């Protein structure tokens, strides 16, 4: 009754009979820019329907030694069916997503993962390892599409922040022992009412092992994590032709 | 005539099938009312046990 859940939104449906409540991030559901809040004056269009739904963009396999993966939305979506569309066809792009990161497993396979959802998750580099490099990451390790990256130094976000306070954003574990998903929902965050959907990412999306994944010889070793999400009320501005960056 | 209790309290001979349904006029196919997105717990339409 806390534990099964339906999340219907568009022509999708998904379901989970080892839930673990949903998280709203900073507590407040996604909603249209106000009047007040506005400044660009175009009438918006808003898809709804279309754009509003979830998505199924990729699938990562859980191994002993993975360090974890990242993601960044709206980064994401920009080239998937009609939101990719609306993204690319304007300028000003504003939206709410619901997260559901899935891995089902077995009573005797053990291992927890952090589900979290960190707003302008700007990305660091080594420096050169002596730090007296000046180096930038690369667009495709910013910006890595649905795909993701994986995290080279996961104690420290590759930002030098510790994930020890990660939980400091909105976030939920998926422990095998207890449940095989985490959902997240999560309004717009920025400074700006709308923003573009390619220059700027609002939030990173990081799902990290914490406890290692663990079974004995035998039980099946191919654990995945898919990745699913959709976007609420969005809303598009400041039309034009299509570019993708 | 009739004493012991289990013989006055009994059900034997009830002749009234009860019946746990019934027919409704159906004249036409069913509409489709309009419907929203939900994200629930506890509620779940889709899981069956067949």
């Amino acid at each position: 009754s806390d534990r099964v859940a339906q999340l219907t939104i568009g022509n999708s449906t998904i379901t989970t009979q080892e839930a673990a409540n949903i998280i709203v991030g900073y507590g407040e559901w996604p909603s249209y820019c106000s009047d007040s809040d506005a400044t660009a004056v175009d009438k918006p269009t808003r898809p709804d329907v279309s754009v509003n739904r979830f998505y199924t963009l990729d699938t990562k396999l859980w191994e002993k030694s993975s360090k974890g993966w990242y993601w960044k939305f709206p980064d994401v979506l920009t080239e998937t069916g009609v939101f990719g569309q609306n993204a690319q066809f304007h300028y000003l792009y504003r939206s709410g997503f619901c997260i559901h990161v899935q891995c089902n497993a077995s009573k005797f396979h053990q291992g927890a993962l952090l589900v979290a959802v960190l707003p302008e998750y700007v990305i660091g580099t080594v420096a050169g390892g002596t730090g007296t490099e000046d180096t930038h990451p690369p667009y495709k390790q910013t910006q890595p599409g649905a795909d993701g990256f994986e995290l080279q130094h996961p104690y420290v976000l590759d930002a030098g922040i510790p994930i020890s306070q990660l939980t400091v954003c909105p976030h939920q574990w998926i422990n095998l022992r207890t449940n095989n998903c985490a959902t997240i929902i999560v309004p717009y965050i920025n400074a700006l009412p709308f923003d573009s959907a390619l220059n700027h990412c609002n939030f990173g999306l990081l799902v990290v092992p914490i406890s290692p994944l663990d079974y004995d010889q035998g039980a099946t070793p191919v654990i995945p994590i898919t990745i699913t999400l959709a976007p609420m009320c969005s809303e598009f501005a400041g039309l034009r032709q299509a570019v993708t960056q | 005539g009739d004493r012991v209790a289990d013989v006055i309290e009994s059900s034997i001979g009830d002749s009234v099938s009860r019946a746990l349904t019934h027919a409704l006029p159906a004249p036409t196919g069913q509409n489709t009312q309009v419907s929203s997105h939900r994200l629930d717990t506890g509620k779940v339409p889709a899981l069956q046990a067949a």
